[PDB]
This record gives structure tokens, sequence and C-alpha cells, in this order.
């Protein structure tokens, strides 16, 4: 840490540029918080509707049971009028964060339906509107978690630099200030004034023996 | 009137000189050296400048009544132009707003034309404030907060 005015220009130029990735990184750390608050408040409307969910479903097999009695059970198992098993889904960057739309059955691709069974309307209804919730439940989740590992990710840095590195560079500025100054100007200062001091004395003892002589 | 031509040396203004003439004297009008490599002839760093004795000099027998209000709404919003560009690179501007993007255009015409002037091209100021004006009219009427009522309708309609 020389007290050379370069590493002064240095460390003002990289406190400047901390300050600014502060600012940045706050910014950015804020705009992920709202995302991942309003991710937030989806997955809590798509739990509230979990549960709900499973009571309509019940009423699906009450149905079954009731119009066609046991299913098919084994391979086939009947209970089954629409909502095939295939999905769809990417990963999409949200705020500069890659986050997976997980779109499962009842809204993901290449779903099929084999008309209905005598509950297969009931079930449609019941089993595949679930499936239509749950669709949406891992997309919020996966977004969710995602939102809030790189919030937490960026909040920690954001705090980190506020803490560190700005703490400590500003004393550095200021030891590197108080040395230069104290040490370079005053020292300079004495030498010339012990040097003028010579020349005076000098002249001083040339006047005198003038006199002398 | 006085306006010298002082240079700073290390570029800063931590200098003996730039600091002494700043306490001494009533204003400072800068140069960007980034507006410089960008190749504005014109480097003025606007947002940096300013001047104390600005409200005096505008008036209304004396320059144009809009020009205070027109010079702070200029300021402001090229503020928030440079926050919006910070914006855009820190979230890929996917997450901006129309308003966002309103305030980006408005600091890249505002660059591309007030600030970039020729060396030989001459602006009356009544010229260089309709110039101002109609930077000014791409933002909605709600927009600019900072023009005063009544003063806004009188011009932004054009």
């Amino acid at each position: 840490v020389v007290p050379t005015v370069t590493m002064l220009g240095v460390m003002k130029s990289r406190l400047v540029g901390a300050t600014r990735g502060h600012a940045l990184l706050k910014k950015k750390s804020d705009a992920l918080t709202v995302q991942f608050r309003q991710i937030l408040k989806n997955i809590v409307t798509t739990k509230e509707s979990m549960g709900e969910v499973m009571k309509d479903s019940s009423f699906a097999l009450i149905e079954a049971k009731y119009v066609a009695g046991e299913n098919i059970k084994h391979i086939v198992l009947e209970n089954v009028q629409n909502a095939s098993i295939k999905v769809r889904s990417r990963q999409e960057n949200i705020a500069g964060v890659k986050i997976p739309k997980f779109e499962y059955f009842t809204d993901g691709e290449t779903k099929n339906d084999l008309t209905g069974l005598a509950r297969g309307g009931q079930q449609v209804q019941q089993c595949r509107a679930a499936y239509v919730k749950a669709i949406e439940l891992l997309v919020e989740l996966a977004s969710l978690q995602t939102s809030f590992l790189t919030l937490d990710e960026a909040i920690k840095t954001t705090n980190r630099r506020v803490n560190a590195l700005e703490n400590v560079v500003k004393p550095r500025l200021e030891n590197t200030i108080t040395y230069i100054k104290g040490e370079l100007d005053e020292l300079e200062r004495e030498d010339f004034f012990r040097l003028k001091k010579i020349q005076g004395y000098k002249k001083r003892e040339i006047e005198r023996q003038l006199a002398s002589s | 009137t006085q306006i010298p031509i002082l240079t700073m040396p290390n570029d800063d203004i931590t200098h003996p000189t730039p600091d002494l003439t700043g306490y001494i004297t009533e204003g400072q009008i800068y140069i960007d050296r980034q507006l410089q490599n960008r190749q504005i002839y014109p480097p003025i760093n606007v947002l940096p400048s300013l001047s104390r004795l600005m409200k005096s000099a505008i008036g209304e027998g004396m320059t144009r009544r809009d020009h205070s209000d027109v010079s702070n709404q200029l300021y402001a919003n090229y503020a928030i132009g440079k926050d919006v560009q910070a914006m855009k690179a820190v979230v890929g501007e996917e997450a901006l707003s129309s308003e966002d993007l309103l305030y980006l255009e408005f600091l890249d015409k505002f660059e591309r034309k007030f600030v970039a002037q020729g060396a030989y091209d001459s602006r009356n100021i009544f010229q260089s404030l309709d110039l101002a004006w109609t930077l000014l009219r791409i933002f909605p009427r709600e927009l600019l907060h900072r023009i005063p009522g009544k003063t806004l309708d009188q011009y932004y309609s054009r």
C-alpha cells in the first residue's frame, strides 16, 4: 500500500466502482424480490386450490363406485376419460434467471382423452381439473425455488459488499491520504525550511566576516 | 462575464487549482471524457453540470417562461434514463415496463440530438428550447411530473 498518489487514485476508483456495483446489485435484488413475491402469491393461490382439488376428486371415485362399481384394475384400472399423462416443460429466463415452466398434465402437450366412462365425465371434471391445478403448482414451485435461491445469493453479495468492501476501502483511502500528506508534504516543507535557514545563516556569517574584515 | 477554461489536472476536481476556483466561483460546467470517447462533439457532462444562478438567468422577459421547468424536467429525465440503462443492463431489459423503455429511448435520442451539436451549427435559445420540447413530446402528458400545469398543455400540444 504505497502512499503514492497512484495508489490513492486506484483506491478511489475502486471505491467508486464498488458504490456503483452496490447500487446496481441492490436494484437487481429488489426486482428479483418483487418477482419472487408475485410468484409466492401465485403459489399461495394454487395451494389454496389444493386440498379442495382432492375433495372434488373424491366425488369422481364415489360416482364411479355408484355407476360402474369396481374399476377395471390391473393395467387398465379404468376411471379415466381424459387427461392423458403427457407434459411439456421448458426453462425460461425471467429477471435474468432461468425458470422452468413446468406445465404438467391437463395443461401439458400431447394430452389425450378416450370418450367418457359412466363416471368418466366426473373424473374429467374432478381428476383432470386436479392435474390442471398441479401443472401450475409445479411451475410456480420451481419458479419460486429458483427465485428464492437467486434472491438469497444476490442479497448475500450486496450485504457482503456493503459490510466489507466499502468498509475496508474507505479506511484504505483515509490511511493513504493521511500518510501521503502528513509525511511527504510535512517533511518536504521541513527540508525546504531547513535549507532556507542554512542559506540565511550562511549569509549572516558572510556579513559577520565582512564586518570583521 | 467571465468564463475561464481551467484544466483539471489528473482528471479530477481534487487538485488544488480546480477546487480553489470552484470555491471562488459560482458554477461548474463539466466535460465528460466518456462522451468524447463516444464521440459527441460537445462532451459537456450535462448531468454533473450546474449553475448556481440559473433561476435569475431564466425569466419571462429574458428567455422564455418554460425554460426553467424544461431544464429541470430534462435533468430529472436524464437521470432516470441513466438509471433505466443500468436496470436494462442488470435484468436483461425484458422485465422493463413501458415507462422504462420510454426513459431509455429518451436518453438515446437526447444523446443523439440534443447533446451532439455541429462545431459550426448554431442554435438560438428559442431553437434549442424547441428541440428540447420535441424531445419531450415522446413522453405522455401525465409523465412530465416536473412540468407545471397549464404550461405543459400550453406547449406539449405542438
